[PDB]
């Protein structure tokens, strides 16, 4: 799955739309069709194509790799690759199922504080591709206070007079396509999913390759950072896709430490110098980019690069 | 024009409530008799003989719009700070408001209706004067009400300082004692004592 | 080069909070204080404080480079070191100074229209920071329906009703601490504030530098290719801090492309080997990213790989 595919793909799907739905996943996770009406569905679609069209059609600088190499990045949509499906997925993958003619419609009744899940699902090349959104907590809107009896008041305030009323804005945070899914938006992916437990894991996992690896006299400060989901994204991309955990042996980083400009300062080596050592929260993060393989130096000027965003050529 | 003009003229029935109420309580000819024998007179000549307490009422019902209008201009906004570096109590400016305004009215006999135009001709007169006369903050009214008028300089932390500002406020204030603003003209605001 | 100043002075910030005021922006160039309910921008302030608290306050990934060191990270705000201030940010700095005692209170009969963009002055500690935010058309949020006939009306028509409601969602664009700016959403420097005229001038420069250094033969596909803005920062960004242009001679890069693994094969070189035969927009972007060197080789794994965001370390 190269990133000119999907774009093929959307670009096929944009230029033969067919149609539009709106469907609702409240918190007693069943799908519910929504009652929203023509224009504005047809408002709603036009902008929807366009965040699109300008999110992956006139973006001519997308890559998409998988969320096992996360890094800090814009402009990229990371490919779903875990095994593991939540409950969400689950229930986006029966919504792309849903029959037209479905009797499972949406109460108004509901005050919209059941709804916790939004979904388009535009039609194109006869495929279905599915856009899921949370909902906020509202992003209030403001409203000028006609209120002294109907339309006067050039003085009054502007207060927030719905409190109930969904917004449905212009911003997605998860696409799907086939058994394809991709995921702009990871702090709802890690909050609203619960998906920090499986960081989690893969956290302890890679604790205890680093525990295998005979690196580190005392993983306490990593203990206590890991809780964190900033360091537990970075664990579990040293667990899955670093080429220095399982491959180089420990005297070769020792070494490539001790003769580092900038790492024999902060990662010091210890009286025997058989590991390293680590305490601080400067040397944890150090430690993290160190064994991620990001301490880059330039084959033309001989200048080391702290590279945040990577990617591999050869793959 | 017109908005700050109407504004001071709020400011000054809502200074003007405690002369009504000693109006209405002085001369209203209301028959309070408890004998069995005072009947009702009727409604017509009740009202006919109360005509300055209906007046007197009916800028009463005026005073407490404009107290509400007052209230109203410190309910939506005052989100935001300043520091005081010159504090200086002027709640006696309000009292003087009253022993020399308020007092020499109820000397007055309200009885014939030509002297009763007078007076009014005299309310207004000094209403057009206290518009104009740079002390329009001076207030029994709200001096009642626990609001204590001071004349501060506060100090923003981003614009800088201004002089020469009055403050409303519900409780004592000194220096460096940061209050919150719901500015009503370029000279008097509503402080609140941010603790 | 570091991000230790703007937290410690985001901490005195917030930490010493004393209040928050909303003055708009309008398109005849001049600022309108707003009318604000207390509890609503109680709400507000919490919210801003909470998101400047969890995107600077409690993130440990955030960097600071330069506007003119574009590169396509995340949790990056730009420095604005640039020649020129724009209007708006001279509006903005005009926004801090207006006295409390101000009466040019804005008047909601405008009905919402000629508001351009939102200035929130969050205050603390005799310092005064500068949100900015623009008002993006409503973003086109959908609202319910409540028929006049009845109070809950049990039928679904949810439509937009009055279009002329407030967004001010809590995602600032840009702001101002003392007198420096940070940018966030470029998106908003380019479309809304017209920043891009700059940025071609930039590219016009670098397009002569380029014709100085003589390393191309045919630039004319790069003089179409600097028609895009997305192309034009980039080249803005080798027109400043480009490491291997002017510094190093034509023949070692000419053998830099020779002798590599992958440049060889797309990045050709003439009869005479002398110019570089690069036509193609592939090519093009691979030309590019070669000037920002990255193209960046490891060491301890010695592993080339494609630095999307790089920094010269110095922390």
């Amino acid at each position: 799955m190269t990133t000119q595919q999907l774009k093929e793909k959307i670009s096929k799907i944009i230029d033969n739309f067919s149609g539009i739905r709106v469907v609702f996943t409240t918190t007693a996770n069943e799908l519910k069709l929504s009652r929203i009406e023509g224009s504005a569905l047809n408002s709603i679609a036009e902008g929807f194509i366009d965040k699109i069209k300008e999110d992956i059609i006139n973006n001519e600088d997308l890559t998409s790799p998988l969320l096992s190499n996360f890094d800090d990045r814009k402009n990229a949509l990371f490919k779903f690759d875990y095994e593991q499906y939540p409950e969400e997925f689950n229930k986006i993958t029966q919504a792309i199922a849903i029959p037209p003619n479905s009797q499972d419609y949406y109460n108004p009744l509901n005050k919209f504080t059941d709804v916790k899940g939004i979904i388009i699902l535009i039609s194109g090349d006869n495929k279905c591709l599915a856009l899921y959104k949370n909902k906020t907590n509202l992003a209030v809107l403001r409203n000028s206070r006609k209120m002294f009896n109907l339309v006067p008041d050039p003085d009054g305030y502007l207060k927030q007079l719905p409190n109930e009323i969904l917004r449905l804005d212009f911003n997605y945070d998860l696409f799907s396509i086939g058994e394809d899914f991709y995921i702009k938006n990871h702090k709802t992916l890690e909050t609203q999913m619960k998906f920090h437990q499986v960081i989690e894991a893969q956290a302890v996992i890679a604790l205890n390759s680093l525990r295998d690896s005979l690196l580190i006299e005392d993983i306490s400060g990593l203990e206590k950072s890991s809780r964190e989901i900033s360091f537990a994204r970075k664990l579990a991309k040293i667990s899955k896709h670093s080429p220095v955990l399982g491959k180089i042996d420990t005297k070769t980083i020792i070494d490539y430490v001790s003769q580092h400009k900038y790492l024999s300062a902060i990662l010091q080596i210890n009286e025997a110098g058989d590991k390293l050592l680590i305490k601080t929260k400067t040397s944890q993060k150090h430690f993290i980019k160190l064994m991620s393989d990001d301490y880059l130096q330039s084959d033309l000027t001989k200048i080391i690069y702290m590279s945040i965003a990577k990617d591999r050529l050869d793959e | 024009m017109q908005r700050n003009t109407y504004n001071k003229v709020g400011l000054y029935i809502l200074s003007l409530a405690m002369l009504f109420v000693f109006i209405i309580i002085l001369t209203a000819k209301i028959p309070f008799c408890f004998t069995s024998d005072c009947s009702f007179i009727g409604l017509k000549k009740l009202v006919l003989t109360n005509i300055v307490p209906i007046v007197c009422f009916v800028f009463f019902l005026f005073s407490i719009y404009f107290y509400n209008r007052l209230k109203n201009i410190t309910k939506y906004n005052g989100q935001d700070s300043v520091k005081i570096t010159s504090c200086q109590s002027e709640s006696y400016e309000s009292l003087t408001f009253l022993a020399t305004y308020i007092v020499p009215f109820m000397g007055f006999s309200f009885e014939d209706m030509q002297k009763n135009i007078a007076y009014l001709l005299l309310v207004v007169v000094i209403g057009i004067i206290f518009i104009k006369t740079d002390k329009y903050y001076a207030n029994p009214t709200l001096a009642l009400f626990g609001f204590k008028l001071y004349r501060v300089n506060i100090l923003h932390p981003g614009s800088g300082e201004t002089k020469n500002l009055i403050a409303i406020s519900n409780d004592v204030l000194k220096v460096d004692d940061n209050v919150y603003y719901s500015f009503f003209d370029e000279f008097v605001f509503i402080a609140r004592k941010k603790i």
